[PDB]
């Protein structure tokens, strides 16, 4: 259907490609901080009766790409009956361990039918040392930190489905709000800081009852095709536990996610995020 | 007397009923094969030796069509030798012989040859116009090279069956204890003499023993075969299991954890893999010649299909998931599969290779398993969220704390008890003879797997366990009798350091020609599962899959140690190779391969291994190779990292091409960062002498030009900002004139017209990996 | 609790030939795609949390009264006596290296050095104000 694109267009480097969840906990802390905690009461409760939000996805001038569906590893020899069969198995490996594709192969992956994938990746994962100097007498001890680089028009971009009043007084104030402060990493070195614009994109979906989510999940019953994403967090300082989340482009039938409460020991209840975003999908047999 | 049971009979049987080729070959008895070798072992009873060989020689009198359309000659054979001396019954004596029989034929297509070659070799599995000779299975003094020569004399098989004489003689009549011996000198003998046959008479007679154990345990008897019912029925079943997820559970830990840590963790991913193995043979009921191949963490498993098998397969799968679920938290998973299959589903019947047709359908129930990673533990997305859930700072485990002991070499630091019990392994493995697999809940069990514990059978220690898992060796010694021996083979180089352990990420950075810098390799072989797709017979894939582990397993430890260098020839080097070179041999499986060290015996050994690689083989398979000079105090995930992604970048280009350094290029596309292998061995002969004398320095009159050779790359740099030649080709012949040497580097003064018209880059792009390489070994 | 964000732009020249380096033998910092040379936000705001504690080092006692929490210091470092924070003002050591940084969140919002470029501390943290962008 047709969704928001919020294209966040990078100042400098970013710490990681954020996931559904740290983008929620970011838009979370940008709302208490403008508005104040009862907004961030109200911001859960139209995400849980209402809109819901991707991962972030990368672009590369006007090239938006999107994850590969998990529906096209059992049935790729079926989508691959018409080709040469001296290089089948050459197509097939490079096919299989591609992560993302663009909306004109995203397209024709969702119904089964064939495709390629991109030949450049719009970052690269760089890995810059660091110093740490004594004060009086300048002794270097070095780190290695990691950073992801874009190219000159790449960027980062997230789709929204949900009622565009929402979407005018919750996410729009909090990307201007984020645009200053970082969107998770090392922000003191102006890292996760970017500029943001809005355009609006449309995915061409089959309709079926089996859908691949854009987003990790946390899922309520068992799924149908998943890779599991095992991460946790920190939360003002508390680390969060590890929770099993659900990877993007795994496929669930009928399943909404759900949102889970930490206690945390916190002055305030912590939110993860964990709802699905679903696109129907054509499944194997 | 000796109480034999009816199994013990049908996996020995089939295990040498073709003794008689070996002793056939050679012209001692000058009999048919089941002739001579009914008489070889009628006479290996009459020797020093156990009583049942008398009745272990009918397996080998009569196992074809010719003498056994008798049904009168048979039984009157039994009445003269007694199968109640041993315990058996008339009745089981008779099925086995019919069993061997048949599974003798599902073993590899039952084509008669007639007369046998006088004396054929082993043709390779690899290039099958080629053979080998005959050689003893030691892993010393030679590298088996397929060659020309086609014929083998009659005095090394008289000499064969000699040194077979004492072997069999020593070792007591037991499947575990015959498959090494029979391994050791029947592996490069063919089985029919003929003219390209590619398979091993171990092998062959490897996998009739697995058939005819499979088919005892279904429980089909003699009229059976006789009849169909055999192969007209689903009766074998083909178990495969693989491990997902190798190199994110060795290759995760940060820069705390030691390579000496890192080692270990390597040997325990194979010890929880043999765990699972040795657990389905021993409930099916199965010996170690039903395991087809067991390689990187991939095994396959010929059993039979009954339903008290499927119920302890589906057990053995749940209880070994419910084990690596609660110690490596979704890191690492095991996915097994079975596929039920025929005696027709072996080999190949109406002009389909029915056999790959069976796996197929079986990769592709491991491939729906792999994308359902925890599905059989039913609180796998359910969430405990119980207070004080600490971290472990090596790798990545989030535990309960006040479970994090103290460590063993800094006492501030809190690990998880699974790296308290791998330092301490990393301790023992340089004086490891193997690990002894007993009960968990036992007196010095350091690891553990899902089902059984291990306890490592040190240098000059005694051995205990109800089985033995002996490392790199075909000889069980100083082990008890019924101790059950295991052989497993393991790429198990290290530099050692003044002490005995393994040389640290510091004393690898150092030793190194030139810049001080950890070198870091990874590689595999390039279109293996089409090559293993290309076998007939089960037998055929017993022989392809296990001279392909042994070249990653066993010959890649004598490349590093100066043999084959004739071979060899003459690679790119930067300094004479030592004697004790300081690389370490991470992990070496099937079609992978690992290795860290100095920089410039990384480099080395790149070109060394595909080198000897080619000549193993027949040139049909090759190697791409990724290599990564890193500063040394990088965190080991990181390191895998990059390498990791520098040999799938050599891979979906041209799939038979190196990644030696690092490189900026122009994005037109026509420019690749990886040379191929028969490229950069040009580029070395042709750029490398002029400029450079090998250990660091430059050649005579090139002294005091360090500087030289950095303006040609800053030259070079001119061509990837914008290509066809801005500036770079007057400015080369400017730097080559006013220095007075212009014989340094011809081709890349004047425009070649030959690479413009094939829109290949020019000769100054490819320079990059030759110069770089050389200005950081004469850095100092 | 949050106001708004003062945001400072201007153009850094190099009167001199600068280098930051990366390891022409010692090649300086770039990007990974383009190969221009920067300046991290690490080496700016790294530098200029160096110059000032060399700045409040020798002021501890004029301003105790204006930072309440610069009565805890005495100027030097703690590198005599491998011992963690103790009296002198170079008191967090990271890996060789010795630098103040506040050990909570109570004492680092008093600190003149800590409430603007942050403090790690152990059982609490105190975030940077400022970004320094590359
Ligand atoms: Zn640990
Ligand atoms: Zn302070």
């Amino acid at each position: 259907p047709k969704f928001i694109a919020v294209k966040l267009i990078p100042k400098g480097p970013f710490r990681d490609i954020p996931r559904a969840d740290t983008l929620f906990g970011a838009i979370g802390n940008a709302i208490s901080a403008i508005h104040g905690q009862s907004a961030v009461e109200e911001l859960v409760d139209a995400f849980v009766g209402g809109a819901r939000i991707s991962s972030a996805f990368p672009y590369s001038g006007d090239t938006y790409y999107l994850p590969k569906p998990l529906s096209v590893e059992p049935a790729l020899e079926g989508i691959l009956t018409g080709l040469d069969e001296e290089e089948r198995y050459t197509t097939a490996k490079r096919l299989r361990k591609a992560k993302y594709l663009d909306l004109k192969n995203f397209e024709l992956a969702l119904r089964l039918r064939p495709f390629t994938i991109p030949e450049e990746i719009p970052y690269a994962r760089v890995d810059v040392p660091r110093v740490v100097l004594d004060r009086v007498t300048q002794d270097s001890s070095i780190y290695f930190w990691e950073e992801i680089r874009f190219r000159e028009k790449s960027g980062v971009y997230f789709l929204y489905s949900g009622p565009r009043e929402v979407f005018d007084g919750y996410i729009a104030p909090a990307m201007r709000f984020l645009g200053d402060t970082g969107i998770g990493g090392k922000s003191t070195w102006g890292a996760g800081l970017f500029e943001v614009e809005f355009h609006e994109m449309k995915i061409d979906a089959p309709g079926s009852e089996y859908s691949v989510t854009l987003s990790n999940a946390l899922p309520t019953k068992t799924p149908v095709l998943w890779r599991l994403l095992r991460k946790g967090g920190w939360s003002f300082g508390r680390r969060k536990p590890r929770m099993t989340f659900i990877a993007e482009g795994s496929i669930v039938k009928n399943d909404p996610g759900g949102m889970e409460r930490l206690e945390l020991g916190l002055s305030h209840e912590v939110y993860v995020y964990g709802l699905t975003f679903p696109l129907g999908v054509e499944l194997p047999e | 007397q000796d109480p034999m049971e009816i199994d013990e009979l049908t996996a020995l049987g089939g295990l040498l009923h073709d003794i008689g080729k070996p002793v056939q070959r050679a012209g001692l008895y000058s009999g048919d094969h089941s002739t001579q070798g009914a008489r070889f072992l009628r006479d290996l009873a009459e020797n020093t030796g156990r009583a049942e060989y008398e009745l272990l020689s009918l397996f080998s009198e009569f196992h074809h069509k010719g003498h056994m359309k008798n049904d009168e000659l048979m039984i009157r054979r039994i009445k003269e030798l007694s199968p109640e001396r041993f315990g058996l019954t008339m009745e089981d004596v008779l099925n086995a012989l019919w069993i061997v029989y048949e599974a003798d034929n599902l073993a590899s297509g039952e084509r008669e040859e007639g007369q046998p070659q006088a004396s054929r070799p082993l043709y390779s599995v690899f290039n099958p116009g080629k053979a080998y000779p005959w050689a003893e299975l030691d892993f010393e003094k030679e590298l088996p090279v397929p060659g020309d020569v086609f014929s083998i004399r009659s005095q090394d098989y008289r000499e064969l069956v000699k040194r077979l004489w004492e072997e069999l003689s020593k070792a007591k009549l037991r499947s575990d204890r015959l498959l090494p011996v029979l391994e050791k000198y029947l592996t490069f003998v063919s089985s029919v003499t003929s003219e390209g046959n590619i398979i091993s008479l171990y092998d062959h007679m490897r996998m009739t023993s697995a058939i005819a154990l499979a088919m005892l345990r279904a429980g089909c008897t003699a009229e059976d075969v006789r009849s169909g019912r055999c192969r007209k029925e689903k009766r074998f079943l083909l178990i495969e299991g693989d491990f997902s997820g190798i190199q994110d559970f060795i290759y995760r830990v940060s820069g705390k954890g030691t390579l000496k840590y890192l080692r270990a963790r390597s040997a325990y991913l194979e010890l929880i893999g043999w765990d699972v193995v040795l657990e389905i043979l021993s409930r099916l009921g199965l010996t170690r010649a039903n395991v087809v191949f067991n390689a990187g963490g991939h095994f396959m498993i010929i059993a039979q299909n009954t339903p008290d098998a499927v119920k302890e397969l589906e057990e053995i799968r749940a209880k070994a998931v419910e084990w690596l679920y609660r110690e490596f938290e979704s890191d690492l998973y095991l996915a097994i599969e079975w596929e039920p299959v025929s005696g027709r589903e072996f080999g190949r019947e109406g002009g389909k290779n029915l056999f790959a047709e069976a796996r197929k359908r079986l990769k592709h129930k491991l491939t729906v398993r792999k994308l359902k990673r925890f599905g059989e533990i039913k609180g796998l997305f359910e969430h405990g969220h119980t207070e004080r859930l600490a971290e472990c700072p090596v790798c990545g485990r989030e535990l309960p704390e006040g479970k994090l002991e103290p460590s063993a070499s800094d006492p501030e630091t809190k690990v998880c008890p699974t790296c308290n019990r791998l330092v301490s392994l990393g301790g023992n493995l340089p004086k490891l003879l193997g690990f002894g697999r007993t009960a968990k809940n036992d007196a010095g069990v350091l690891v553990e797997g899902p089902f059984s514990g291990f306890v490592p059978y040190l240098q000059g220690g005694r051995p205990v366990g109800e089985q033995i898992l002996v490392k790199n060796t075909l000889n069980p010694g100083e082990i008890p009798e019924s101790a059950q021996f295991v052989p497993y083979f393991v790429a198990d180089y290290f530099k050692k350091d003044p002490k005995g352990g393994v040389a640290t990420f510091e004393e690898l950075s150092m030793a190194s020609t030139g810049t001080r810098r950890l070198g870091v390799m990874k590689g595999d072989v390039d279109r293996l599962g089409e090559f293993f797709s290309s076998m007939d017979s089960p037998s055929k894939l017993a022989t392809a899959s296990r001279f392909m582990d042994y070249f990653f397993k066993g010959y890649i430890g004598a490349i590093i140690e100066g043999k084959f260098g004739y071979i060899i020839g003459d690679v790119p080097s930067l300094r004479d190779w030592p004697e004790e070179p300081d690389i370490v041999v991470v992990y070496a499986g099937g079609d992978d391969f690992f290795i860290v060290g100095a920089w410039d015996q990384i480099f080395e050994l790149a070109f060394r291994v595909r080198r000897a690689f080619n000549a193993y083989t027949g040139g049909k398979l090759t190697l791409s190779v990724g290599l990564g000079y890193f500063d040394e105090r990088t965190p080991i995930y990181r390191m895998a990292d990059v390498v990791s992604e520098r040999l799938d970048t050599a891979k979906d280009e041209g799939r038979n091409r190196v990644f030696v350094v690092g490189r900026s290029r122009p994005l037109d596309g026509k420019h690749k960062l990886s040379y191929e292998w028969n490229h950069y061995e040009e580029l070395w002969r042709t750029y490398a002498p002029r400029i450079y004398a090998g250990n660091g320095r430059l050649k005579g009159k090139l002294e005091s030009k360090k500087g030289l050779l950095w303006k040609l790359l800053e030259i070079r740099e001119l061509y990837v900002r914008d290509p066809n030649d801005v500036r770079w080709a007057y400015l080369t012949a400017y730097l080559l004139g006013r220095h007075g040497l212009s014989d340094l580097f011809p081709e890349l003064v004047g425009i070649d017209t030959k690479a413009v018209e094939r829109k290949e880059p020019q000769p100054v792009y490819w320079v990059d990996g030759v110069l770089k390489i050389v200005l950081m070994a004469v850095r100092r | 609790r949050f106001y708004g964000k003062i945001v400072i732009k201007g153009k850094i020249k190099a009167v001199t030939g600068l280098h930051i380096g990366s390891q022409i033998d010692n090649p300086v910092i770039k990007d990974p795609h383009t190969g221009l040379p920067y300046i991290p936000g690490s080496s700016l705001k790294g530098r200029l949390r160096s110059l000032f504690e060399i700045l409040v080092n020798s002021r501890l006692g004029e301003w105790r009264e204006k930072y309440p929490s610069l009565a805890n210091y005495s100027p030097g470092s703690c590198r005599p006596d491998n011992q963690e924070n103790c009296g002198k003002f170079f008191n967090r050591k990271i890996n060789r290296g010795w630098i103040h940084v506040c050990p909570d969140y109570e004492t680092a919002l008093a600190c003149p050095v800590c409430r603007l470029f942050g403090a790690s501390g152990k059982e609490s943290n105190f975030p940077s104000r400022i970004i320094v962008r590359d």
